[PDB]
C-alpha cells in the first residue's frame, strides 16, 4: 500500500496525472470560453 | 602542531582546474607527513564529471570558510 | 608520436598502466604520494592516443595527459 | 484607426469572412437531413462561428485589409486586453510555478538523498507548498530586500 | 541633516559649505571627484544666480520672455534689441564669435589654475570690498552663496520645465495664470492632462 | 561676403588663440600624453627606422616655441572655420520658426 | 622538411594520405609552420595581401574584358530596360543543338549567359559608354595586378622587408588610412563623378583625350576658393530628364536633392558626388588625430589608459589593451571582420532600398542576386570574426598583461554572458515558433480569424517618423509642426518625402504582421548564432569539463570518451556548429527578402501579407509555387534556357546531402572499411603490381567536420542561387 | 575560334599538367 503510493509519486505518473488534470481544465475553459484572442473583461 | 585546517571544516577550493573550483567541500584527513604536496583530503556533496567525490589538494589550494 | 605527460598530482593507483593497450605507461618509485609510486611514459612511440588512461584517472584534474601530436604508422594503428 | 487599421466592426472584409465561412458550413449542411446529428453539429459550429466573429468585433479588435484581427502591443490603453493584461496574468502564473518549484528544491536540499525526492515527488510537501505561489510577488520581493533570493558570491 | 533618520555618508563630515549629507548615489566617493564637484557646483550656482534675474527682469518690462528674447537669430537678417533699441552688432555671426572668444578665454583661465581652492573661491581682485576679511563671516557667506545658488538652480529647472509645459510662455506669465485660479490652474493639469 | 576678410580674420584669431591662449594647455597635455609607444617603448626604439621625430623642423627661434607645425595646425583650423563661415553665409539656408 | 609540406615536419613524416590533406589545409597558418618568427609572420602576411590585391585586380580586369568582347554593353546603353546584359559566351561541346538554340539570347551570335551582377548598370552610371572604355579599364587593372605582384615580391627581399616595429606603428597607419586611403580616394572619386560621370550623364563624353578642355561647371573652381559654393548647386537636372541625353540637363555638380532620378530610379549623380566629397574631407580632417614625427597628436596607448571609470565598475578599464591588440594579429583580424561584416550587411540593406546605379532597380534578378550575395558573404565574415576572436584568446591572450581590465572581465563572468544569450534565444525560439504553429493550426481548421497577428507598430512608428503616411502616426516628418520637418523642407525633404511614399520602389517597404514574425525569427537566428560563437570563444581557454583546453590548441578532434564524452568540445567545433546557424539565419533573411520583392514585382503584395503569417504559406506560396519554371527547365518534352538552373538546383541538393554523410557517419567505420580494402588490393593479382606510396586512412575527425560543412554550405549556396535566379529571371519580375 | 582553342587548353590540358605535376611534387622524396 505504502509502496503503491510511492510508485504513484514517481515522475512519469505524477506528470501524467498532473498534465491530464491540466489538459482537462484547459479544455473546459476553452469549452465555456472558446476562441478569445483578448482579455475581454477589462 | 596540526598543519592545515581541522578535519570536518568547510573549505573553499582554490584550485582553478578543479570541478569544485570556487565551491565548498568538507575536510576528511590532513596528511601531516611533509614532502606530500597535496595533503588536504576533501569530500564533496556532488560528484564530478568522473563520478568522483573526493580529491587531494595543497595547503595553498584550500581556504577555510565557515 | 603522441606526447604523454604525468603530473605530480598522481596518487599512484596504477590505473593508467592497466588500461593502456600498447604498454606505454610504467610505475616508477617516487616519494611524493602515499603509494610510493608515480607514472611515467617511456614508450610513447607505441602510443596510439586512445586516451583510455585518462578515462581511468581518479585525480581532479587528470594526472595523465595525452597530447595528440605527429602521426606515425604506430600511432595510427595501422596493420598494413 | 491605429497603424492605418480599421475596427473589425467597420471592416467589410471581416464581415465577408463571416459570411463566406457560414455559407461554406451551410453548403456542408444541405447534404444532411434537418433532424440528423451531423446537422445539429454543423448548426452548432455555425452558431459558434457567429459568436466568435461577434465577440471579436464587439471588444474593439482592429482589422487589417485582410479582415483578420491584428493585435497592438505598444501599450495603447484601448487594447490592453490584447497583451498587457493577459501578460500580467501569465507572469503571475509563471512566477507561481517557479516560486513553488523553488520552495520545493529548498525544502529537500537538506535531505539525506536530495535526488530521492526529485525523482519520487513528496506530494504532501508539494501540496503544502503549491499555495505559497499565490503570494509569490510578495514573498519574492521580501526575499529580494533581505538577501534571501540570490546566493552570495556565485 | 537633509533627511533625519538616515545615517550620513562617511566622507561628508559637515564641515564643507552646504554639507547637509546629500549623496545617495555616492558620486563624491572619490575626494578628487568630490573636490572637482565642489568647484563645478559653485559654477552652476553662480551661473544660475546670474541667469534667474536676467530671465525674469526683462519680462517685468515691455520685453518678452527669455525664450523670445533669443529669437532674432533664427531668421536670416536678425537684429538684436537691448532695451528696445536695435544694437548694431545684432547679427548672429557677430555675437557668436564675440561670445566664443571672450567666454572661452575667461573660462579657460579657470582651467589653467588648479589650487584647487582658487578654482572654488579665488578672491583677490574678485573681492575688492573684502568680505573674506573674517574667516567666520566668509564661511557664513559661503553657506549663503551655496544655498542661494541651489535656490537659483532649482528655479532654473522650474523655468525650463514650465517652458516645456507651456511652450512660448513666461515664468511670470505662468505665475499670473496660477494667480487667476490657483485651484484649477496648477501643475496637476499638466501632470494629469 | 569677402573671402580674404573672413580667411584672414579666422586664421589670425586661430593663430592668436593657439599662440597666446591655448598654448600652455596644449603643451602640458601633449607632455603628459607623450610619444606613442609599442611594448612599453617608443616606435623608433623598437626598430622603426622611419619613426624618429624631426626635431630639426621643430626648431624655432620663437621665444615660446611656436614652430612650423603649430602654424600649420592652427592655420588649418582658421581656414576650415573661415570656409565654414563663408559657405554658411552664401547658401541662403533658413529654417522655419 | 624533406618533402611536402616543407613547412611541417610532422606532416611530412606522416606515412598515410593524411600528409597531403593537412598540408593543404594548413598552408596559410603561418604561425604553426616550423621555424616561424615574428618577422617572417608579418612579412608573409604582407606579401599575401599584395597577392590578394593582384587577384582582385585581375578578376575585375577579366570581367571588363568579356563584357567588352562577347557582351552587350554598347547595345545595352541604347536600351537599358529592353536589353538583357551578357556575362560572357558559352562554348560547351556537350551542348545539343537545342541547347545552343535556347541559350542564344540577349542579341548575340552564340549561346550566352545573362549577367546578373549589375556591372552593366554600374559602368553605365559612372561614365563608361563603349566597349573601348571597358578594354581600357581591363588593361589598366591587368597592369595594376602586375604591379601588385611586383610590390609583393619587392618587400620579400632583405632591406625591403620591414621590421615588426614598422607593422606595429598603429598611429601612422591610421592617419594615412583615414587621410589617404579613405579620404583622398573618396575625394578623387568625387572628382571622377564631377568630371566624367555627371557630364557623361548629360550627353558629354569626357575621356582622357578631352578632359583637360571641358569645364565641369561654367564658372568652375572660382566659387570654391571664395565660399560661395552654392553656385555649384544652382541648376540641377529637371525631373523630366533622360540619362544619356541632354533634354532636361542642368549644370550643377554638387546637390542635395534627396530623392531618385525619376527615369533611372537611381540616386542623383550630383548627390553621390557631393556625398563622397563631404565624407572625404571629413576623413581628411579626421586623419590628423594620432601622433607621428611632428610633436602633435595622440598616443592610442595613453587614451586607452585614461579611460578608467572611478569606482571600479570596469576594474582597470582599458589598460594594456593597446599592446594586447597591437601584438595579436588575430585580435586585429577579428575587429576587421566584425566591422566588415556589419558594413557588408549595411551595403546589402542600402543597395536594394537606395539604388545608386542607373536602371538597376528594374533589373529585379540583379537586385535579388546582389542582396543574397552580400548577405551570405556578410554571414560568413561574421562567423570568421568570432572564430578569430576565439583564436586570439588561445594563441595570443596574456592574462597577466590584461589583469582586471574589460577583456579579462569578459572571461570573469562568462557564465552570465552565455546564460543570458541562451535565455534570449530560448525566449525568441519558444514564442516565434509557437505563434507560427498557432496560426498554422488556425488555418488548418479553416479559422483564419483566430490567428495571432501582432502589428509591428514600433517599426511602423519609425517609418512614419521618416515621413511615411501609410500608418498615419503623425510624428516628425509625418507631422507638419515638428521642427525636424521645418528644418529640412528647403533641402533633402522634398526629394526624400517624394521617394519614401512612392509605392513602386523599396525605400522603407510597407510592413505587416508577417514582417513582425519574420524579424523575430531573424532575432532568433542572430541570437543563437551569437550564442554559439560567444560560448565557444569564452570557453576556448578552458571549461569545467576541460580546464586545460588552451593547451590543446584551437582545432582538435576531442578529449576522448572519458568524463562522460567530450565530442565537439573545441572552439573550432563551436565555429563549425555556428555556420549551420549562420546559413539558417541568412536563409531566413533571404527567403524573407526574395518573397516580399517577388510579390511586389508581381503587384501582389496581398499574397505575402496574408501567407507570410503561417509557415505552410512559406512552403506552398513561395518555394513550391516559384519552382515551376525552374524544375521545368528540362522536361521529357524539351528544355529552355532555365535548364542550367534546374541542373544546378539538383546539383546543390546533391552536394548538400553528400555533406550529411561526413556529418552523420563518423571515422572509425570508414577506417575499418579501408583496412578491408587494403587487404583486397594486396591479394588481387595483376593490380598488386601497383603499390600505393601513401597509406590509405580514413579522413580525420576534424577533417570530416570540415568536409561535411563545406558540402553543406556549397549545396546551400548553389541550391538557393539556382532557385533565386531561375524563379526571378524566368519571370523577370 | 579562340574558345575552340582555350576551352580545352584550360579544361583538359591545364588540369592534366597541373594534376600530374602536383602529383610528382607531392610524392617526391629527399
Ligand atoms: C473569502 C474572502 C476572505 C478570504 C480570507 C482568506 C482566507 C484564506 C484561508 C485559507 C485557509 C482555508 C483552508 C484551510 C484548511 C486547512 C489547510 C491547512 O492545514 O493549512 C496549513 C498548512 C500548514 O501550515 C503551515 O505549513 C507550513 C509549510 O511547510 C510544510 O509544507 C507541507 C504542509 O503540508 C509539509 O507538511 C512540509 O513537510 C512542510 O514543509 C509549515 O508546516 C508550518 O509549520 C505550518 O503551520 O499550509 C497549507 O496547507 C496552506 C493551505 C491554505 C492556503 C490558502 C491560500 C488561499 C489563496
Ligand atoms: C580572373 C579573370 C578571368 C576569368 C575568371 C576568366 C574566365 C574565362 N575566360 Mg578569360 N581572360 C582573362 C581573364 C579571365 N578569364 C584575361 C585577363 C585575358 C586576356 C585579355 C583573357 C582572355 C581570354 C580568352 C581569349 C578567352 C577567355 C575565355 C574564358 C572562359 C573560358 C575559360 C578559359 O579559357 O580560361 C581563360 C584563358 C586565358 C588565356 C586567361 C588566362 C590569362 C590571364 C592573364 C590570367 C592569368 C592566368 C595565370 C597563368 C594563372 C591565374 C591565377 C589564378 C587567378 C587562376 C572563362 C569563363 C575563353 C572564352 O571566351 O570562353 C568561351 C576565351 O576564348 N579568356
Ligand atoms: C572541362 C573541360 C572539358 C572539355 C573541353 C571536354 C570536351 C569533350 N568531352 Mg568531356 N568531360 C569533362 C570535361 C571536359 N570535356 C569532365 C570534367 C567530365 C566528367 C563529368 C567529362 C565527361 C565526358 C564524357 C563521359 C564524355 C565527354 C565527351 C567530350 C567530347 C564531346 C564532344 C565531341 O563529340 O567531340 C569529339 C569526340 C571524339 C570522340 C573525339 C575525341 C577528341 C580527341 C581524340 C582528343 C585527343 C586527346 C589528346 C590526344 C590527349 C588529351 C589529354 C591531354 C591533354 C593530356 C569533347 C571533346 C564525350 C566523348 O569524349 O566522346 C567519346 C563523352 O563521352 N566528356
Ligand atoms: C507561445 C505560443 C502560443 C500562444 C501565445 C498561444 C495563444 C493562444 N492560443 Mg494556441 N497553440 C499553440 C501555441 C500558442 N498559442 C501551439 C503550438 C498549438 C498547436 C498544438 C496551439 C493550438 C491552439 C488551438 C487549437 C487553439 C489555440 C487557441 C489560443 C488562444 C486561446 C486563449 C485561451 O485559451 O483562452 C483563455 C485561457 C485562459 C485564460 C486560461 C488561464 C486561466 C488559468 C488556467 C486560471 C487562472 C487563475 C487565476 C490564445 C490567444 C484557441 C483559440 O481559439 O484561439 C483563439 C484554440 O482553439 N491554440
Ligand atoms: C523549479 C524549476 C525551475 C526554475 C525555477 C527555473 C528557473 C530558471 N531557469 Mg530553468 N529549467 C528547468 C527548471 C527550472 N528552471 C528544467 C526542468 C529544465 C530542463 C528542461 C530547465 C532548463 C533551463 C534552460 C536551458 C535554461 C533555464 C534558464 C532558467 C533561468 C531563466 C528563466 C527561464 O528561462 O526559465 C525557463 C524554463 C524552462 C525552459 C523549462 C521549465 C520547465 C518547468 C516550467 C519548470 C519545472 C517545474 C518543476 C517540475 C515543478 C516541481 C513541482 C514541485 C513543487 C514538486 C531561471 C532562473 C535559462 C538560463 O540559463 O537563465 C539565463 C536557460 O537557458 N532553464
Ligand atoms: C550671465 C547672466 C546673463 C546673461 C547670459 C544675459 C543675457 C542677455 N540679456 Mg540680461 N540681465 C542679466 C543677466 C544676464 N543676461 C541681469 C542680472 C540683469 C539685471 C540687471 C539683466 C537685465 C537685462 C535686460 C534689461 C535686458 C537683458 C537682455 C539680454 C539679452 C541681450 C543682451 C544684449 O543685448 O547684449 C548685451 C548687453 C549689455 C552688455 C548691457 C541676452 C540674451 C536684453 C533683452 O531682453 O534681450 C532682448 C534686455 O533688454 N538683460
Ligand atoms: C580576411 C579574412 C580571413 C583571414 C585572413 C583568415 C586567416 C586565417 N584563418 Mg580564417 N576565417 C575567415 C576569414 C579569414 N581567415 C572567415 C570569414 C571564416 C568563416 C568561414 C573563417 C574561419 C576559419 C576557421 C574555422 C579557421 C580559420 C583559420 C585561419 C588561419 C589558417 C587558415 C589556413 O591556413 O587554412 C587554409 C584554408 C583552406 C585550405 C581553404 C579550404 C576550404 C575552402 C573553404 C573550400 C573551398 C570551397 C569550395 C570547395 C569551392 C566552391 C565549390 C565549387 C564547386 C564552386 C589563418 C591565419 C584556421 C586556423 O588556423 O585556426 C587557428 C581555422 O581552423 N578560419
Ligand atoms: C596615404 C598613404 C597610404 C595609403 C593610400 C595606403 C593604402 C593601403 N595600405 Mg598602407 N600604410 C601606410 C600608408 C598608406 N597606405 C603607412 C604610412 C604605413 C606604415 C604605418 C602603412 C602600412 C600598411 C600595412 C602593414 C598594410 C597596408 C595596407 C594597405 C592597403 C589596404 C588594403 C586595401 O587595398 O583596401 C582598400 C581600402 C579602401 C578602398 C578604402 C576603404 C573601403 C571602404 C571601407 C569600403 C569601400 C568603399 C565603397 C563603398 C566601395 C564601393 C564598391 C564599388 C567601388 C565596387 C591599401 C591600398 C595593407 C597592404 O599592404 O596590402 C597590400 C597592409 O597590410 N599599409
Ligand atoms: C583628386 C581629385 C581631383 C583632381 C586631381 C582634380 C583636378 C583638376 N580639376 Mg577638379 N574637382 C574635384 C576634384 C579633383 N580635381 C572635385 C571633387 C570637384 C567638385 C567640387 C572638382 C571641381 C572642379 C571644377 C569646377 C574644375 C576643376 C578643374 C580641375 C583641373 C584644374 C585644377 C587646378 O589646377 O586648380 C588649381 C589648384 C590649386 C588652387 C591648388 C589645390 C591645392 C590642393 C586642393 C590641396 C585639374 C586637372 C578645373 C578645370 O580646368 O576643368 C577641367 C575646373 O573647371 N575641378
Ligand atoms: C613674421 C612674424 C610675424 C608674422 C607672422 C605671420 C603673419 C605668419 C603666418 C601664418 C599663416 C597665415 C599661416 C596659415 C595657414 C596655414 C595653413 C596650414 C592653411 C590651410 C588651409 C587648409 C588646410 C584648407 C583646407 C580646405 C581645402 C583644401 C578646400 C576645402 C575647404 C578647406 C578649408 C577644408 C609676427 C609679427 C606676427 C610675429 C613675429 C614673426
Ligand atoms: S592514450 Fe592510450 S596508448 Fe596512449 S598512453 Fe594513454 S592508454 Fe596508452
Ligand atoms: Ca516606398
Amino acid at each position: 500500500m505504502r509502496d503503491l503510493k510511492t510508485y504513484l509519486s514517481v515522475a512519469p505518473v505524477a506528470s501524467t496525472l498532473w498534465f491530464a488534470a491540466l489538459a482537462g481544465l484547459l479544455i473546459e475553459i476553452n469549452r465555456f470560453f472558446p476562441d478569445a484572442l483578448t482579455f475581454p473583461f477589462f | 602542531p596540526p598543519i592545515g585546517p581541522k578535519r570536518g571544516a568547510k573549505v573553499k577550493i582554490l584550485r582553478q582546474e578543479s570541478y569544485w573550483y570556487k565551491g565548498t567541500g568538507s575536510v576528511v584527513a590532513v596528511d601531516q607527513d611533509p614532502n606530500t604536496r597535496y595533503p588536504v583530503v576533501v569530500r564533496f556533496n556532488k560528484v564530478n564529471y568522473a563520478n568522483v567525490s573526493t580529491n587531494n589538494y595543497a595547503l595553498d589550494e584550500v581556504e577555510e570558510v565557515k | 608520436s603522441h606526447s604523454v605527460k604525468i603530473y605530480d598530482t598522481c596518487i599512484g593507483c596504477t590505473q593508467c598502466v592497466r588500461a593502456c593497450p600498447t604498454d606505454v605507461l610504467e610505475m616508477i618509485p617516487w616519494g611524493g604520494c602515499k603509494a610510493k609510486q608515480i607514472a611515467s611514459a617511456p614508450r610513447t612511440e607505441d602510443c596510439v592516443g586512445c586516451k583510455r588512461c585518462e578515462s581511468a584517472c581518479p585525480t581532479d584534474f587528470l594526472s595523465v595527459r595525452v597530447y595528440l601530436w605527429h602521426e606515425t604508422t604506430r600511432s595510427m594503428g595501422l596493420a598494413y | 484607426d491605429i497603424a492605418g487599421l480599421t475596427p473589425c466592426k467597420d471592416s467589410k472584409q471581416f464581415a465577408k469572412r463571416e459570411k463566406q465561412s457560414i455559407k461554406k458550413l451551410e453548403s456542408s449542411l444541405k447534404l444532411y437531413a434537418p433532424d440528423s446529428a451531423p446537422a445539429l453539429a454543423i448548426n452548432a459550429t455555425i452558431e459558434k462561428t457567429k459568436r466568435r466573429f461577434d465577440n471579436y468585433g464587439k471588444q474593439g479588435l482592429l482589422c487589417g485589409a485582410d479582415g483578420l484581427p491584428h493585435l497592438i502591443v505598444s501599450g495603447d490603453q484601448r487594447h490592453w486586453g490584447e497583451f498587457i493584461t493577459p501578460g500580467i496574468l501569465f507572469l503571475y502564473i509563471a512566477g507561481w510555478i517557479g516560486w513553488v518549484g523553488r520552495s520545493y528544491l529548498i525544502a529537500i536540499r537538506d535531505d539525506k538523498k536530495p535526488t530521492q525526492k526529485e525523482i519520487i515527488i513528496d506530494v504532501p510537501l508539494a501540496t503544502g507548498l503549491v499555495f505559497r505561489g499565490f503570494s509569490w510577488p510578495i514573498a519574492a520581493y521580501r526575499e529580494l530586500l533581505n538577501g534571501e533570493l540570490v546566493a552570495k558570491d556565485v | 541633516d537633509w533627511m533625519p533618520g538616515q545615517p550620513r555618508p562617511s566622507y561628508l563630515d559637515g564641515s564643507a559649505p552646504g554639507d547637509f549629507g546629500f549623496d545617495p548615489l555616492r558620486l563624491g566617493e572619490v575626494p578628487e571627484n568630490l573636490e572637482r564637484f565642489k568647484e563645478s557646483e559653485l559654477i552652476h550656482c553662480r551661473w544660475a544666480m546670474l541667469a534667474v534675474p536676467g530671465i525674469l527682469v526683462p519680462e517685468a518690462l515691455g520685453l518678452g520672455n527669455w525664450v523670445k528674447a533669443q529669437e532674432w537669430a533664427a531668421l536670416p537678417g536678425g537684429q538684436a534689441t537691448y532695451l528696445g533699441n536695435p544694437v548694431p552688432w545684432g547679427t548672429l555671426p557677430t555675437i557668436l564669435v564675440i561670445e566664443f572668444l571672450s567666454i572661452a578665454f575667461v573660462e579657460h583661465q579657470r582651467s589653467m589654475e588648479k589650487d584647487p581652492e582658487k578654482k572654488k573661491y579665488p578672491g583677490g581682485a574678485f573681492d575688492p570690498l573684502g568680505y573674506s576679511k573674517d574667516p567666520k563671516k566668509f564661511h557664513e557667506y559661503k553657506i549663503k552663496e551655496v544655498k542661494n545658488g541651489r535656490l537659483a538652480l532649482l528655479a532654473f529647472v522650474g523655468i525650463c520645465v514650465q517652458q516645456s509645459a507651456y511652450p512660448g510662455t513666461g515664468p511670470l506669465e505662468n505665475l499670473a495664470t496660477h494667480l487667476a485660479d490657483p485651484w484649477h490652474n496648477t501643475i496637476g493639469n499638466v501632470l494629469i492632462p | 561676403l569677402n573671402p580674404s576678410l573672413v580667411i584672414s580674420l579666422s586664421t589670425g584669431l586661430s593663430l592668436f588663440l593657439g599662440r597666446f591662449v591655448f598654448f600652455n594647455f596644449q603643451r602640458e597635455n601633449v607632455a603628459k600624453q607623450g610619444l606613442p609607444e609599442q611594448n612599453g617603448v617608443t616606435h623608433f626604439e623598437a626598430g622603426d627606422t622611419r619613426a624618429k621625430e624631426y626635431v630639426s623642423l621643430l626648431k624655432s627661434n620663437d621665444p615660446v616655441g611656436f614652430n612650423i607645425v603649430d602654424v600649420l595646425a592652427w592655420g588649418s583650423i582658421g581656414h576650415i572655420v573661415a570656409y565654414y563661415i563663408l559657405a554658411t553665409s552664401s547658401n541662403g539656408y533658413d529654417p522655419k520658426f | 622538411a624533406l618533402r611536402f609540406p616543407r613547412f611541417s615536419q610532422g606532416l611530412a613524416q606522416d606515412p598515410t594520405t593524411r600528409r597531403i590533406w593537412f598540408g593543404i589545409a594548413t598552408a596559410h597558418d603561418f604561425e604553426s609552420h616550423d621555424d616561424i618568427t615574428e618577422g617572417r609572420l608579418y612579412q608573409n602576411i604582407f606579401a599575401s595581401h599584395f597577392g590578394q590585391l593582384a587577384i582582385i585586380f585581375l578578376w575585375t580586369s577579366g570581367n571588363l574584358f568579356h563584357v567588352a568582347w562577347q557582351g552587350n554593353f554598347e547595345a545595352w546603353v541604347q536600351d537599358p530596360l529592353h536589353v538583357r546584359p551578357i556575362a560572357h559566351a558559352i562554348w560547351d561541346p556537350h551542348f545539343g543543338q537545342p541547347a545552343v538554340e535556347a541559350f542564344t539570347r540577349g542579341g548575340a551570335l552564340g549561346p550566352v549567359n545573362i549577367a546578373y551582377s549589375g556591372v552593366y548598370q554600374w559602368w553605365y552610371t559612372i561614365g563608361l559608354r563603349t566597349n573601348e572604355d571597358l578594354y581600357t579599364g581591363a588593361i589598366f587593372l591587368l597592369f595594376l595586378s602586375f604591379i601588385s605582384l611586383l610590390a609583393g615580391w619587392l618587400h620579400l627581399q632583405p632591406k625591403w622587408k620591414p621590421s615588426v616595429s614598422w607593422f606595429k606603428n598603429a598611429e601612422s597607419r591610421l592617419n594615412h588610412h583615414l587621410s589617404g586611403l579613405f579620404g583622398v580616394s573618396s575625394l578623387a572619386w568625387a572628382g571622377h563623378l564631377v568630371h566624367v560621370a555627371i557630364p557623361g550623364s548629360r550627353g558629354e563624353y569626357v575621356r582622357w583625350n578631352n578632359f583637360l578642355s571641358v569645364l565641369p561647371h561654367p564658372q568652375g573652381l572660382g566659387p570654391l576658393f571664395t565660399g560661395q559654393w552654392n553656385l555649384y548647386a544652382q541648376n540641377p537636372d529637371s525631373s523630366n530628364h533622360l540619362f544619356s541625353t541632354s533634354q532636361g540637363a542642368g549644370t550643377a555638380i554638387l546637390t542635395l536633392l534627396g530623392g531618385f532620378h525619376p527615369q533611372t530610379q537611381s540616386l542623383w549623380l550630383t548627390d553621390m558626388a557631393h556625398h563622397h566629397l563631404a565624407i572625404a574631407i571629413l576623413f581628411l580632417i579626421g586623419g590628423h588625430m594620432y601622433r607621428t614625427n611632428f610633436g602633435i597628436g595622440h598616443s592610442i596607448k595613453y587614451i586607452l589608459e585614461a579611460h578608467i571609470p572611478p569606482g571600479g565598475r570596469l576594474g582597470r578599464g582599458h589598460k594594456g589593451l593597446y599592446d594586447t591588440i597591437n601584438n595579436s594579429i588575430h585580435f586585429q583580424l577579428g575587429l576587421a571582420l566584425a566591422s566588415l561584416g556589419v558594413i557588408t550587411s549595411l551595403v546589402a540593406q542600402h543597395m536594394y532600398s537606395l539604388p545608386a546605379y542607373a536602371f538597376i532597380a528594374q533589373d529585379f534578378t540583379t537586385q535579388a542576386a546582389l542582396y543574397t550575395h552580400h548577405q551570405y558573404i556578410a554571414g560568413f565574415i561574421m562567423t570568421g570574426a568570432f572564430a578569430h576572436g576565439a583564436i586570439f584568446f588561445i594563441r595570443d591572450y596574456n592574462p597577466e598583461q590584461n589583469a582586471d581590465n574589460v577583456l579579462a572581465r569578459m572571461l570573469e563572468h562568462k557564465e552570465a554572458i552565455i546564460s543570458h544569450l541562451s535565455w534570449a534565444s530560448l525566449f525568441l525560439g519558444f514564442h516565434t515558433l509557437g505563434l507560427y504553429v498557432h496560426n498554422d493550426v488556425m488555418l488548418a481548421f479553416g479559422t483564419p480569424e483566430k490567428q495571432i497577428l501582432i502589428e509591428p507598430i514600433f517599426a511602423q512608428w519609425i517609418q512614419s517618423a521618416h515621413g511615411k503616411t501609410s500608418y498615419g502616426f503623425d510624428v516628425l516628418l509625418s507631422s507638419t509642426n515638428s521642427p525636424a520637418l521645418n528644418a529640412g523642407r528647403s533641402i533633402w525633404l522634398p526629394g526624400w518625402l517624394n521617394a519614401i511614399n512612392e509605392n513602386s520602389n523599396s525605400l522603407f517597404l510597407t510592413i505587416g504582421p508577417g514582417d513582425f514574425l519574420v524579424h523575430h525569427a531573424i532575432a532568433l537566428g542572430l541570437h543563437t548564432t551569437t550564442l554559439i560563437l560567444v560560448k565557444g570563444a569564452l570557453d576556448a581557454r578552458g571549461s569545467k569539463l576541460m580546464p586545460d583546453k588552451k593547451d590543446f590548441g584551437y582545432s582538435f578532434p576531442c578529449d576522448g570518451p572519458g568524463r562522460g564524452g567530450t565530442c565537439d568540445i573545441s572552439a573550432w567545433d563551436a565555429f563549425y556548429l555556428a555556420v549551420f546557424w549562420m546559413l539558417n539565419t541568412i536563409g531566413w533573411v533571404t527567403f524573407y527578402w526574395h518573397w516580399k520583392h517577388i510579390t511586389l514585382w508581381q503587384g501582389n503584395v496581398s499574397q505575402f501579407n496574408e501567407s507570410s503569417t503561417y509557415l505552410m504559406g512559406w512552403l506552398r506560396d513561395y518555394l513550391w509555387l516559384n519552382s515551376s519554371q525552374l524544375i521545368n527547365g528540362y522536361n521529357p518534352f524539351g528544355m529552355n534556357s532555365l535548364s542550367v538552373w534546374a541542373w544546378m538546383f539538383l546539383f546543390g541538393h546533391l552536394v548538400w546531402a553528400t555533406g550529411f554523410m561526413f556529418l552523420i557517419s563518423w571515422r572509425g567505420y570508414w577506417q575499418e572499411l579501408i583496412e578491408t580494402l587494403a587487404w583486397a588490393h594486396e591479394r588481387t593479382p595483376l593490380a598488386n603490381l601497383i603499390r600505393w606510396r601513401d597509406k590509405p586512412v580514413a579522413l580525420s575527425i576534424v577533417q570530416a567536420r570540415l568536409v561535411g560543412l563545406v558540402h553543406f554550405s556549397v549545396g546551400y549556396i548553389f541550391t538557393y542561387a539556382a532557385f533565386l535566379i531561375a524563379s526571378t529571371s524566368g519571370k523577370f519580375g | 575560334n579562340l574558345p575552340s582553342l582555350f576551352v580545352p587548353l584550360v579544361g583538359l590540358l591545364f588540369p592534366a599538367v597541373a594534376m600530374a605535376s602536383l602529383f610528382l611534387h607531392v610524392e617526391k622524396r629527399l
